[PDB]
């Protein structure tokens, strides 16, 4: 029950999805075949909630991928656990639709949204009940992931009690591969803050420093580098997939941090994240993990939280512990920073738990937080949209299979008039 | 024929049901499967070839703490149909647990407490327990008292409900389901034995000196305060005060009904070698501004009533010198109208605690209540919480995306105002 269906929007949500599932099914204790072959009898309870039982005592995800180009879909089946898919979810394109928005949104996404609405319409229906339609797609950048807005704006019609999660991929001027990042990014926000309800603004700017200064690691390549990404929302799962002396599903997230629907963008965090050396001089505490993710550099938005307070957080800790620990650190923290935080929300903080960390470590944890600091991270990307749309830079791909030049001002009106929002805060 | 049913509600009722019906379980002697190698028939039921079935109904619309129970130790005695588990949970959403998808599951959980009801021969009342924070464990209550009202109106269904301390509010709207269903509690139920979360931290971190609790070790100690209300009814006793004598002495207005709860001799093994603890002793660990559970200040509030339910190897004689002795304080005091407030239970059995517990094999036993105005302190803190953001209005869209009118939200603030006030009338 509370199931869950994953899909993979861009070449960035693959080699998340590839490591998303090389935790999940790992934490599950799963080879590469499908067969569980774990010891704990627990963690399949609620295996069902990602997985589908198939015949053979094997279970496989509903791990939908779509990237409108075959060269990184080839990339998934080959690599490991590349066989624990359903290869009817393999979805393919002609062309990656050129970095535009344009292509994917309109024209050349639209001519595949029925191959895959059709299969999670299938494969939300085949299941008994679910809670959410969450994703991996990059705000800015490929325009496979922008098109997947598309894919968000039209399960609202079709779903919309239930809540989309997405966990966007930011762009950042620091590291900006695509050049048309305030584009696609800027415009594609017009829809998530009417269709979603829950948004965690990852960003590389700050996944690179998290990957240089807390792990100390000469190069972050990407398949080290999403290690932490699928454990930062494998811990916001868990708490469905495993017994919490403090419970919590995607909704109470939603509920309990979502003081107004369009405020519903997030910062994640995850600790404990060390080096190999720099493990053993650690406490292993609920101090030593609460520091550990409140702190600005175990960030992966980019952006200063000592600038503007966190209006709602939430810290889904793991492993077996004491809830006083738990307790009064998030008591404690929500005092002394009286300004990180708000007044007329008491005891921003949440909590929940579970009895079952991940592999290796003995405890873990999980940070979450809504707060005014992501206006920094709009005025970044609207500050520089403008200068590229003010003499019209590109918009003949946005003008031809794409949008009228009042498509624009309407977006970075209601996405300036949404910054203005969090500005009320602080 | 002494009879009286358990309803575990939320993921509080769930997590203390687990560790309640660990107690009941081993003060009877019978195994965790149901078998028994009289007193247990107010809980029990004896069927079959020696398998006892507690008298229990567990509804979490989280299924996962109920498949803890189903799958834990505990899977045999529990009849699996009142183990409700339900599809997707409120999400501590008071309005959604409430009709939204609560009447989903109100048309099951009616028939096995009317099954038990019938099956039943003469019940003093219910005992509910659940938490205002959980949402599906507290708007689910709003709906299932009334029920179980009309059904039962001249039953008496009291209620454990957990509260959130000022500090430790480990939600974030729970500020508003707490309220909203205190509007519920007074209209149908006749005693909310209150009782938070954070002060027994402070209860357990200094007198059984445990560095870290879990709620294991918190929920053990809430099994003994109950069980040791339910002994008179339960087990023999020189002065047998069963479930509707003690509410029917200490509740003196139809609506004040809400005192905290109380329960010595808390303290460790090592520590309990030290003290005798004497009836002067260990009445007198239950007036302090410590012991009690609540975290309120009675010095600054006055006892209206009190009734102390003795257990283990006492005599009257000790304790008629006890509630003389307190009257001399002036620290402590009584409101003018309430000349003795001092009920006194006795039962000859020890507590038989919880192994695996940080509590001590005492032989004797203290509970204790009090229907006190220092309780009104309590939510003039969440009453502050409440009316500053509904004010803003923030965190409402959801209630209203649910169904909820604003309405209810000005209703239920205005009688806890109406109610804090009559706090002050009765006081003087
Ligand atoms: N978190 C990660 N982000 C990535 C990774 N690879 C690329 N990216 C980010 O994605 C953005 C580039 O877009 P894509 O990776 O989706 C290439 P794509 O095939 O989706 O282009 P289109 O065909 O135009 O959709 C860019 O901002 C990168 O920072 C990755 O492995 N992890
Ligand atoms: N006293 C006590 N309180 C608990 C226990 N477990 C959880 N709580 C409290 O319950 C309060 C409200 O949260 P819960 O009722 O656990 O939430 P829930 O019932 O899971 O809500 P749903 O997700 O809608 O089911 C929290 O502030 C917790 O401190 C317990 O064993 N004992
Ligand atoms: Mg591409
Ligand atoms: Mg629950």
């Amino acid at each position: 029950m509370r199931e869950i269906v994953h899909i993979q929007a861009g070449q960035c949500g693959n080699q998340i999805g590839a490591k998303f599932w090389e935790v999940i099914s790992d934490e599950h204790g799963i080879d590469p075949t499908g067969s569980y072959h774990g010891d704990s009898d627990l963690q399949l309870e609620r295996i069902n909630v990602y997985y589908n039982e198939a015949t053979g005592n094997k279970y496989v995800p509903r791990a939908i991928l779509v990237d409108l180009e075959p060269g990184t879909m080839d990339s998934v089946r080959s690599g490991p656990f590349g066989q624990i898919f359903r290869p009817d979810n393999f979805v393919f394109g002609q062309s990656g639709a050129g970095n535009n928005w344009a292509k994917g949104h309109y024209t050349e996404g639209a001519e595949l949204v029925d191959s895959v609405l059709d299969v999670v319409r299938k494969e939300s229906e085949s299941c008994d009940c679910l809670q959410g339609f969450q994703l991996t797609h990059s705000l800015g950048g490929g325009t496979g992931s922008g098109m997947g807005t598309l894919l968000i704006s039209k399960i609202r019609e079709e779903y919309p009690d239930r809540i989309m999660n997405t966990f966007s991929v930011m762009p950042s001027p620091k590291v900006s591969d695509t050049v048309v990042e305030p584009y696609n990014a800027t415009l594609s926000v017009h829809q998530l803050v009417e269709n979603t309800d829950e948004t965690y603004c990852i960003d590389n700017e700050a996944l690179y420093d998290i990957c240089f200064r807390t792990l100390k690691l000469t190069t972050p390549t990407y398949g080290d580098l999403n290690h932490l990404v699928s454990a930062t929302m494998s811990g916001v799962t868990t708490c469905l997939r495993f017994p919490g002396q403090l419970n919590a599903d995607l909704r109470k997230l939603a509920v309990n941090m979502v003081p107004f629907p369009r405020l519903h963008f997030f910062m994640p965090g995850f600790a404990p994240l060390t080096s190999r050396g720099s493990q053993q001089y650690r406490a292993l505490t609920v101090p030593e993990l609460t520091q550990q993710m409140f702190d600005s550099k175990n960030m992966m938005a980019a952006c200063d939280p000592r600038h503007g307070r966190y209006l709602t957080v939430a810290a889904i800790f793991r492993g077996r512990m004491s809830m006083k620990e738990v307790d009064e650190q998030m008591l404690n923290v929500q005092n002394k920073n009286s300004s990180y935080f708000v007044e007329w929300i008491p005891n921003n903080v949440k909590t929940a738990v579970c009895d079952i960390p991940p592999r290796g470590l003995k405890m873990s944890a999980t940070f979450i937080g809504n707060s005014t600091a992501i206006q920094e991270l709009f005025k970044r990307i609207s500050e520089q949209f403008t200068a590229m749309f003010r003499r019209k830079a590109f918009l003949h791909w946005y003008t031809g299979e794409g949008m009228d030049e009042m498509e624009f001002t309407e977006a970075e009106s209601n996405m300036n008039d949404l910054v203005s929002e969090y500005q009320q805060y602080q | 024929m002494r009879e009286c049913i358990s309803i575990h509600v939320g993921q509080a009722g769930v997590q203390i049901g687990n560790a309640c019906w660990e107690l009941y379980c081993l003060e009877h002697g019978i195994q965790p499967d149901g078998q028994m190698p009289d007193s247990f028939n107010t809980f029990f039921s004896e069927t079959g070839a020696g398998k006892h079935v507690p008298r229990a109904v567990f509804v979490d619309l989280e299924p996962t703490v109920i498949d803890e129970v189903r799958t834990g130790t505990y899977r045999q005695l529990f009849h699996p149909e009142q183990l409700i588990t339900g599809k997707e949970d409120a999400a501590n959403n008071y309005a959604r647990g409430h009709y939204t998808i609560g009447k989903e599951i109100i048309d099951l959980v009616l028939d096995r407490i009317r099954k038990l009801a019938d099956q039943c021969t003469g019940l003093q009342g219910f005992l509910v327990f659940h938490s205002f924070g959980g949402g599906t464990g507290s708007g689910f209550t709003s709906l299932l008292m009334e029920r179980l009202s009309v059904d039962y109106g001249k039953k008496s269904k009291l209620e454990f409900s957990i509260y959130p301390a000022p500090q430790v509010s480990t939600a974030v709207v729970e500020p508003y389901n707490s309220i909203l269903t205190t509007h519920t509690t007074l209209e149908h139920s006749d005693c909310a034995f209150m009782v938070d979360n954070e002060a027994i931290y402070d209860i357990c971190r200094r007198n059984l000196d445990i560095e870290r609790p879990t709620y294991t070790n918190l929920n053990r100690l809430i099994s003994q305060i109950v069980s040791s209300i339910t002994a008179s009814l339960r087990f023999d006793g020189a002065l047998n005060v069963d479930l509707t004598e003690f509410q029917t002495n200490l509740v003196p207005y139809p609506r004040i009904h809400f005192p905290l709860a109380t329960y010595a001799p808390v303290i460790s093994a090592e520590k309990a070698y030290h003290e005798q603890l004497s009836v002067a002793e260990i009445t007198n660990a239950c007036f302090e501004p410590a012991n009690q559970m609540v975290k309120c200040d009675p010095r600054h509030g006055k006892y209206m009533a009190c009734c102390l339910l003795y257990r283990g190897d006492v005599v009257p004689k000790d304790v008629n010198a006890a509630i003389a002795t307190i009257k001399t304080k002036r620290s402590i005091q009584f409101v003018d109208w309430c000349p003795t407030g001092f009920k006194v239970g006795i039962n000859y059995q020890p507590p038989t605690v919880v192994p695996g517990g940080d509590l001590a094999k005492v032989q004797r036993a203290v509970c204790m209540l009090s229907n006190t105005t220092a309780i009104a302190e309590a939510w003039a803190r969440l009453d502050h919480k409440f009316d500053l953001m509904y004010a803003k209005r923030a965190f409402v869209h959801w209630y209203v995306g649910e169904g909820m009118e604003e309405g209810e939200f000005s209703e239920a603030r205005e009688d806890m105002a109406a109610l804090e006030k009559d706090y002050e009338e009765v006081g003087v």
